[PDB]
Parts: C-alpha cells; sequence; structure tokens
C-alpha cells in the first residue's frame, strides 16, 4: 500500500467530520455566520450552556444572541436577568445594537450621530415587541417555568429563553446541598426547553481551578465540579479571550467561542471580534485580507 | 406607543432623525461596520 492510497484514507476521515451536516438554519439565527454553519441555528428543545470565566463577555455574548434573535425573528424572546436590573441591561443593548461607546451614554457627551442611531434602534425594538425581560432575582425553576408558560400562552409561542447566570437560580427544598440544587435547576431548564419547544440559553460561571493550567481555554470537564449541568446540556459554548490572560498576544481584539459539546453536530472553535466599548461581538473577517 | 415616542426625542435636539427604520437595515449596517473594523484591527496588530 503506497503513500497515495493511505493518504486517501486519512483525508477522508478529516473530510467527513469537517463539513457541516445542515443546509440552512433549522434553529434560530445567531447572527454569526461561522457559528450558524457550526450549529445550524439554536435548536428547539436544546439546553444551551454559555459558560466562561469573568471578563470574557459571557453575559454580553448571550445578550447579543438574544439581540440578534429579536431582529431576525418575530416571535418573542424571554430574558431572565437575575444579576442586573432590567433597565441596566437594556441600556447596554442600546449601546450594543447602536454601536455607541457605553461610557458616552453614562457620563460623556453623546454626539448627534450617536443620538440618531439609538433613536432608530429604539423605534425598531418598539415596533417588534419581541423582547420580554424579567429582573426578578433568586427565581426557582417552577417560577421560571410558569412565567415562561404565561408568555407562551398570551403570545405566539416562544422563540428563545435566556437565563442570566444559572447559579443565581435556587431551589428552597434542596438549598442545603449545592450539588443537588444545581442538578435540579439544569434538569428543570431542559424539561422547560422541551415543553415550550424552545432553545434555552443558560449562562454559568466557572471556578478558578482551571486557571492553574498552562492552556487556560475552558474544557467540558470544568462543569462536573459545578454539577450535573454537562449531562443535561445539549450544546456547550465557552468564551475565551487570550488578551485578558496574556499581556501581548498574536491576536489582541479577538475572542473565540469554543463549542465543547454538541448533540446536533460537530465540535470546534469559532473566532469572533470583540468590542469592550459598546459590548458586542462581530464576525471575523479572516476569509478576505487582500493586503 | 404614541406618548412614549414623544418623550424619546425631547432629550435630543430638534434636527435629529432615526438612522434605521427596520431591523434588517440595522443588521445590514451591523455586518458592514463589523466587517470593516474587524479587518482594520487585524491589519493593525499584524502590522
Amino acid at each position: 500500500k503506497n503513500i497515495a492510497d493511505v493518504l486517501d484514507a486519512t483525508v477522508a476521515r478529516i473530510e467527513q467530520l469537517f463539513q457541516q451536516p445542515h443546509d440552512g438554519v433549522t434553529g434560530v439565527n445567531t447572527g454569526y455566520d461561522d457559528l450558524n454553519k457550526k450549529t445550524a441555528g439554536l435548536q428547539p428543545s436544546d439546553l444551551i450552556i454559555v459558560a466562561a470565566r469573568p471578563s470574557m463577555g459571557k453575559t454580553t455574548f448571550a445578550m447579543n444572541l438574544v439581540e440578534n434573535a429579536a431582529m431576525l425573528q418575530d416571535k418573542p424572546v424571554l430574558i431572565f436577568s437575575l444579576e442586573m436590573p432590567s433597565e441596566q441591561i437594556m441600556m447596554r443593548s442600546l449601546a450594543s445594537l447602536s454601536r455607541v461607546d457605553q461610557t458616552k451614554i453614562r457620563t460623556g457627551q453623546l454626539d448627534d450621530e450617536d443620538w440618531a442611531r439609538i433613536s432608530g434602534t429604539m423605534g425598531i425594538l418598539l415596533e417588534k415587541r419581541n423582547i420580554y425581560i424579567d429582573d426578578s432575582s433568586g427565581l426557582t425553576p417552577t417560577e421560571v417555568r410558569s412565567r415562561a408558560r404565561r408568555i407562551a400562552r398570551e403570545h405566539g409561542g416562544i422563540g428563545l429563553i435566556m437565563i442570566d447566570y444559572l447559579q443565581l437560580m435556587r431551589v428552597p427544598a434542596l438549598s442545603d446541598n449545592r450539588t443537588l440544587e444545581i442538578a435540579e435547576i439544569s434538569r428543570s431548564l431542559k424539561a422547560l426547553a422541551k415543553e415550550l419547544n424552545v432553545p434555552v440559553v443558560a449562562l454559568s460561571q466557572l471556578n478558578r481551578s482551571l486557571e492553574q493550567r498552562a492552556d487556560k481555554r475552558p474544557v467540558n470537564s470544568d462543569l462536573r465540579e459545578s454539577g450535573s449541568i454537562e449531562q443535561d446540556a445539549d450544546l456547550i459554548m465557552f468564551i475565551y479571550r487570550d488578551e485578558v490572560y496574556h499581556e501581548n498576544s498574536d491576536l489582541k481584539g479577538i475572542a473565540e467561542i469554543i463549542i465543547g459539546k454538541q448533540r446536533n453536530g460537530p465540535i470546534g472553535t469559532v473566532r469572533l471580534t470583540f468590542n469592550g466599548q459598546w459590548s458586542r461581538f462581530d464576525n471575523y473577517a479572516g476569509p478576505q485580507y487582500d493586503d | 406607543v404614541g406618548d412614549l415616542m414623544q418623550r424619546l426625542q425631547k432629550m435630543m435636539p430638534a434636527h435629529i432623525k432615526p438612522a434605521f427604520k427596520t431591523g434588517e437595515e440595522l443588521l445590514a449596517w451591523q455586518k458592514e461596520q463589523g466587517a470593516i473594523r474587524s479587518a482594520a484591527l487585524e491589519r493593525e496588530n499584524r502590522a
């Protein structure tokens, strides 16, 4: 068996798992091409776990997905903000969508150019009426569920569910045992995804332990210490920014979404551009440099 | 919807008008602005 025959076999095994199995987005449009190719949209009845260390932008990424879902789809998206107040989040989304520096909204002067963009943004959000935010803190799975059901009955189903980190949720009955508590939360969110037949994006923190490693890119194994989240999850995405860990790097303004697990299809990394100023992610323009 | 849109523009000067009338136009601009800036950033740090 010569080199040609054996190399034929090797490229085949790569060729098989490289290509995506879906033609077009079956799930909800993420608003990011490389991610749409890898996931085929966020699938109904899939528990999706967006997990990262602090300062990676896990919350803003998840919020970008909901912002994109609101524009590219008419049915309602539901956001449970356990961390921040409703209005504190929405001001951030205005900056994100309108691409205006967030500091300028808070303190500095807002340009006539800047004012115009947020006016347009707000008009469109008022037109659609897809975004429903719940700032109630320390919610139980039953509360989260019944509230999601209420929105599903009173309007045209549900498009997307968003949980500002999962660890803020709680179950009184199991509150004494933290591992059991998280196990029930993750299970209930999966059950909820099925009933309403909707993707639920549930954020999660990661403990410091991983930062003792040399390669500090999160691995799936870092969720068993949190609890039974990895088992229940159908799609797991980690956010990593080399810039925060290393003073100077080949890539500086670049972030990367690492798919740790996907039932639907392939595992892999997707590189995105990140903006700290207006808190939004963008597609990477690697394909065409052209000098 | 009516009275809330009134107060929206009382904050701004009188001469401003909305840059986008639909969400599709916003995302067209979002990709445009993102594409060019991502290329610009990539160009700068490589250089």
